[PDB]
Formats: C-alpha cells, structure tokens, sequence
C-alpha cells in the first residue's frame, strides 16, 4: 500500500455530466493540485485543470453518462518539477 | 535554489530535474513509446527513464557500471547517455517498449499551476 498526496480521494456527488470530488489535505504545504481525467484505458487524451493548494474539492464538468473514468490528482510545486509525492487516483462510472 | 541547466537538456528527451511523479504528469497525454529522461534534484547523477505504454507509465533506473558506462540492461552498456537512449529507441532490451516519442517540454510551474 503506497501512500499518496492528497490522500482520501472520493466522489462526493455525481450527475450525468459532472463529478464533484474531494480529498484530504496533507500536513505539508502543496502549491496547487493538478486534476487529470480521461476515459479508462484508451483512447482519448486526458483533460486537465489545476486548483489552488488551499482547495480540497473540485468539480469535473463535461463528462458523458455511463462511461468509466480515471481521475488522478497530483500535488504540484512552483518553480520545480520535483513533485515528491505519489499522485492518487480513482475510477468512477457515471 | 534554482537548479542550473544540465548540458543534456539540449536533447528533446532529457527534461532535467524531474521527479517520478512530475514525469507521470508530463506523460499523461502521450502515446505508446512516449518517454522522457530525468535526473534526481537532491542527488544528481542518478538518472531515470519514464516510458508510457498502454495508458501506464513505467520507470527505469539508469545504472552506472564500475568503468563508468551507462546501462538499463547490463548486456547493453554505453559510453554516453545519448548512446543509450538511441539504442533503446529501436531495441527494447528489457524495457516494456522502445523509446520512440520524446515528451514535449512544458513551462516550469508557478504558484498559479501548470
């Protein structure tokens, strides 16, 4: 069991086209979070957006019902690609 | 504080001081054979290959032999990092797949993200 930052990623609410997600903030400062999301497996490229490190929630929009999605959240840092924590990911079908 | 530029960053495939985790982000819209080569920020000289295959990223340590040659597989060792990458660009030789498409370089992040 690998740790990750952030840790407790879950869908708080779902609609046919949206997923409201949330996670637990770590003890440490995170500058921003990158959220990527894409249809599980192939075939499309993932979409992505970022939210401030002060956030622990986000809304993913423009999805299609009955589709399996893989959602990944990275803890990111200014002026650096030395992101030291494993991202966290979940699967969810609308 | 700011990491100096490594001479190897002239290569499209060498992205410099990038963590395993940042590499996964950088490869998230790649295809089979998308890859980058990275060094550790904290203790440089330790380099890795990150390679995309069937929607997953695979990470490989680059080893230094006792005579200074570099290799992923001890059966295929080279004088320079560029030679090693060029080798593995047609011969998997241990890698899940060949190193075919250097990942596009992105602007370094700011507090506002990436």
């Amino acid at each position: 069991s690998v740790s990750s930052v952030p840790t407790k990623l879950e869908v708080v609410a779902a609609t046919p086209t949206s997923l409201l997600i949330s996670w637990d903030a770590p003890a440490v400062t995170v500058d921003f979070y990158v959220i990527t999301y894409g249809e599980t497996g192939g075939n499309s490229p993932v979409q992505e957006f970022t939210v401030p490190g002060s956030k622990s929630t986000a809304t993913i929009s423009g999805l299609s019902p009955g589709v399996d999605y893989t959602i990944t959240v990275y803890a990111g840092y200014s002026d650096s690609w030395n992101w030291p924590y494993s991202p966290i990911s979940i699967n969810y079908r609308t | 504080y700011i990491t100096p530029v490594n001479s190897l960053e002239k290569h499209s495939w060498y992205h410099g001081p990038v963590s395993r985790n940042a590499a996964e982000y950088l490869l998230s819209s790649g295809i089979n054979g998308s890859f980058l080569v990275r060094e550790s920020e904290s203790s440089p000289g330790q380099r890795s290959i990150s390679l995309r295959y069937e929607g997953r990223v695979y990470h490989y340590r680059i080893n230094t032999a006792s005579d200074g040659k570099l290799y992923v597989s001890s059966e295929s060792r080279f004088n320079t990092l560029a030679e090693l990458v060029h080798h593995h660009s047609t011969v998997a030789d241990g890698l899940i797949t060949t190193l075919h498409y250097p990942a596009p370089k992105r602007n370094k992040p700011t507090v506002y993200g990436v």
